[PDB]
């Protein structure tokens, strides 16, 4: 996409894998409730991008 | 006066330590009737 | 009523402590003496006996 090429070029790339790991952390335990199986695709997004 | 005293025996407690130990039992977060369906799910799925 | 051993250990700090804590003027205390002396209750209450003790003289 994107995000990566502007961050990998203005530097801190922490700024990103840090965000990215709150989001999946947010998701996941929006996942634990109104339990369901099969994470969604956004956080396996997410995962390959960190 | 850092300390308020009304009429009422609520708010007397409230603004000392004592506030919460005038319940029979201490507030509970595992026998809600729901987290208890969320952890015997997460253990049958492990 | 269904008074326990802590309802009753608790109740007795809280009355130890509404006491210490008043001595060091740390208490503030208003609200609850405008329920006795305050109130019209010490001037209704007179002008109630200085109606029935005229209506004891007859």
């Amino acid at each position: 996409g994107d995000d990566e090429i502007e961050n990998f070029r203005n530097g801190t790339p922490d700024k990103l894998v840090s965000d990215s790991l709150l989001k999946l952390k947010r998701l996941r335990k929006e996942r634990i409730l109104n339990k369901v199986l099969k994470p969604t695709t956004e956080e396996r997004e997410l995962y390959f991008k960190v | 006066k850092p300390i308020k005293i009304s009429a009422d025996f609520n708010a007397k407690a409230k603004s000392l330590g004592l506030e919460s130990k005038f319940s029979n039992a201490t507030k509970t977060a595992l026998g809600d009737p729901d987290t208890e369906i969320r952890i015997s799910a997460r253990i049958s799925n492990r | 009523n269904n008074v326990t051993l802590k309802n009753l250990t608790a109740f007795q700090l809280l009355s130890q402590r509404e006491n210490i804590c008043e001595l060091l003027n740390l208490v503030e205390s208003t609200e609850r003496h405008n329920s006795i002396i305050n109130p019209e209750r010490q001037r209704m209450s007179l002008e109630e006996m200085k109606k029935m003790l005229d209506a004891l003289k007859n």
